[PDB]
């Protein structure tokens, strides 16, 4: 049994802070040494933000400020797990930053979105069906808005090679992107489903994404 | 109402949001982009819970009430429904109270990856003050 569990919990208000984290440990892995190595990362996470909380609390005020973390399973197949992270920080406003990892249960593989395909091309591939996409909701829906063809700010040009991505349970890739990355801010967290018959032979293979 | 730019500005002007607290006219209209996209009634619900409403996105945790985010304060005493109106007073005010707050208009994460340190007098040209 490959699962998440929580494992530390930080709720705590003073002054014109707060925070309220739960952190995710990853446990079952046959590989132990991958097993820490994540898990250590998910601690210096927290750990970190509960720093940023603590200097907010310390010296002079320097306004209201509320820290939020949890995660989420969203794929639990017998193949795969990938869980998501979130990273909100509100001052003014919220900022949603949403992270994942996806994981191999069977070889005890963490996957890349580069160890999905056979060389770098997956970079234009993508950025280019994710363009189109945003066209086509903006076309359908004048309540979506993407820096696409705006000609008043830096638009969305390319994915980066390590790009935010998890794989579903139907097998399909998702790009997520964080807020204010591609769009302005009430748009929230997006994400494109790149069809597979788009990327299908630059793939290494079909274990992962069919 | 979606604001066109310029009339967005001349509206900010009214209010006096030009050099309030130190920022001239251009950051307030950067912002009002980069949160909302000139759209006084766009809204975003997020992971816990809260929602940011309006032109700035303004958001619940903390600056009005909605009646759905347990657990968060009303500084700015209003419901969260003023803050949707095509009539921007009420956002302004709020803003203005924000700004206050103690850390300048850094309290938006907009405004400090797309609007700061930039030449944000740009948002403000071409139009007619
Ligand atoms: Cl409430
Ligand atoms: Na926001
Ligand atoms: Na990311
Ligand atoms: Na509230």
């Amino acid at each position: 049994i490959v699962k998440a569990i929580t494992f530390i919990e930080i709720k705590e208000e003073k002054d014109q802070s707060s925070i309220d984290v739960k952190t995710p440990a990853l446990s079952g892995l046959s590989n132990k040494e991958l097993e820490n190595s994540i898990n250590e990362k998910y601690l210096k996470e927290s750990q970190q933000l509960y720093k940023e909380f603590i200097q907010s609390t310390s010296k002079n005020k320097k306004g209201h400020l509320s820290i939020y973390s949890d995660y989420e399973t969203v794929t639990d197949t017998p193949d795969l797990l990938s869980i998501r992270r979130n990273i909100e920080t509100t001052q003014a406003s919220s900022y949603t930053q949403s992270r994942y990892i996806t994981i191999d249960k069977k070889n005890d593989i963490l996957l890349t979105l580069k160890s999905l395909f056979k060389d770098e091309r997956y970079i234009k591939v993508i950025s280019q069906n994710i363009k189109e996409q945003m066209k086509q909701q903006m076309k359908e829906d004048p309540n979506k808005i993407y820096w696409l063809t705006d000609e008043d700010a830096e638009p969305f040009k390319t994915i980066l090679p390590d790009q935010t991505f998890y794989i579903t349970e139907d097998h399909k890739l998702v790009i997520s992107f964080d807020e204010y990355e591609v769009a302005p801010g009430y748009m929230g967290v997006t994400e494109f489903t790149i069809p597979t018959g788009v990327i299908s032979n630059l793939l290494v293979g079909e274990r992962y994404i069919r | 109402k979606v604001f066109g730019r310029c009339e967005l500005a001349a509206a900010m002007k009214r209010h006096g949001l030009d050099n309030y607290r130190g920022y001239s006219l251009g950051n307030w209209v950067c912002a009002a982009k980069f949160e909302s996209n000139f759209n006084t009634q766009a809204t975003n619900r997020n992971t816990d819970g809260s929602t940011d409403y309006g032109i700035l996105q303004i958001n619940s945790r903390w600056w009005c009430n909605d009646g759905r985010t347990p657990g968060s304060r009303n500084l700015c005493n209003i419901p969260c429904s003023a803050l949707l109106s095509s009539d921007i007073t009420a956002s302004v005010n709020c803003a203005k109270k924000i700004v206050s707050d103690g850390n300048g208009m850094n309290a938006w994460v907009a405004w400090r990856n797309r609007c700061k340190g930039t030449d944000v007098q740009a948002w403000i040209r071409g139009c007619r003050l």
